[PDB]
Formats: C-alpha cells, sequence, structure tokens
C-alpha cells in the first residue's frame, strides 16, 4: 500500500522531469516560430 | 553650396539600416498582420518600435524590413495615382472682379460655395 503509491507518484516527478523536457523544445519552437514567415500556395496536401 | 550641412549626419541616418523599407500594403488586421508586397508575397508581421497599434489600418501601404520584416514607419496611401498630382495648382490668375459686369451668374455661385466655406455657421 505504502510502496504502491511512492512509485507512481515518484514516477510522476519523472514524468515532470520529462515535463521539463518538453517544455525546453516547446521554447524552441517558440524560437522556430517567428512572425515574419512568408505565405506561399499550397497545390498538393 | 550646403555640402557640409548634410553629411555630418551622414554617419547615423545613412551608414546604419533603417530607411531602406520595402513598401507593401497590409491586408489583414488580426488584433497578426498580413501585408502583400509589391513583388506580390504575402507574409506576416507586427507591431514596431515606435508603431502605435492604431496607426496600422486596413488598405494602406505599409513600408517593411527587406531583410527581417517588421513594421517600422507607416506611408500614405493610394501611391499609385501620378497624373492627378498635378491637378492641383496655386494662386490662380484671374481674380474675382476680372468677371465683366455684375450679373446674377456671379451672386449665386458665391452663395453656394463661397459662403459656405467662408462663413460655416451662417
Amino acid at each position: 500500500i505504502r510502496i504502491f503509491r511512492s512509485e507512481l507518484q515518484r514516477l510522476s516527478h519523472e514524468n515532470n522531469v520529462m515535463l521539463e523536457k518538453i517544455k525546453d523544445n516547446k521554447e524552441k519552437i517558440k524560437n522556430n516560430r517567428q512572425l515574419p514567415y512568408l505565405v506561399a500556395n499550397v497545390v498538393e496536401v | 553650396a550646403p555640402s557640409h550641412l548634410w553629411d555630418i549626419m551622414g554617419d547615423r541616418q545613412r551608414l546604419g539600416e533603417e530607411h531602406p523599407l520595402q513598401v507593401a500594403r497590409c491586408t489583414k488586421i488580426i488584433k497578426k498582420y498580413v501585408i502583400n508586397l509589391k513583388q506580390i508575397a504575402k507574409f506576416v508581421v507586427g507591431l514596431g518600435e515606435r508603431v502605435s497599434p492604431t496607426d496600422i489600418e486596413e488598405g494602406m501601404r505599409v513600408g517593411v524590413d527587406r531583410s527581417k520584416y517588421n513594421i517600422e514607419l507607416p506611408l500614405p496611401p493610394r501611391i499609385d495615382p501620378s497624373v492627378t498630382m498635378m491637378t492641383v495648382e496655386e494662386k490662380p490668375d484671374v481674380t474675382y472682379s476680372d468677371v465683366g459686369g455684375c450679373k446674377d451668374q456671379i451672386e449665386k455661385l458665391r452663395e453656394v460655395v463661397e459662403l459656405p466655406l467662408l462663413s460655416p455657421e451662417r
């Protein structure tokens, strides 16, 4: 009982560590997304 | 004659890159500004450093930078008109008293044209 609740709660903290990694990737996407982008025409998807 | 009265400022407003903006017209305003270049190219930019959010309007020429597109200074709309720019004159020749005689043609025109312009409160 006590051991079971000490795993997923600790794994959620490690999921927050991976959450700090995706936020770092989102900040790079925020760098990869900048206002002055041109506009083209998509002929085929 | 004023040769040296200008180039003194040539080390700031000239050597640096500010003025060389690509003239283009803005289409849609999202408050993202969709602006179409004179080369037929579309893009999206934001505001500038000194640009006010109320200055940019729909259907108005907005100069953007050539390298990294951004709004810097607004431009007066309708740059295409050319011949009509020469239709404006100043200080004509014929005066008000050059018309021979005083008849009904003079009194009727001054009341419907000259009167509301000179005395709008009458």
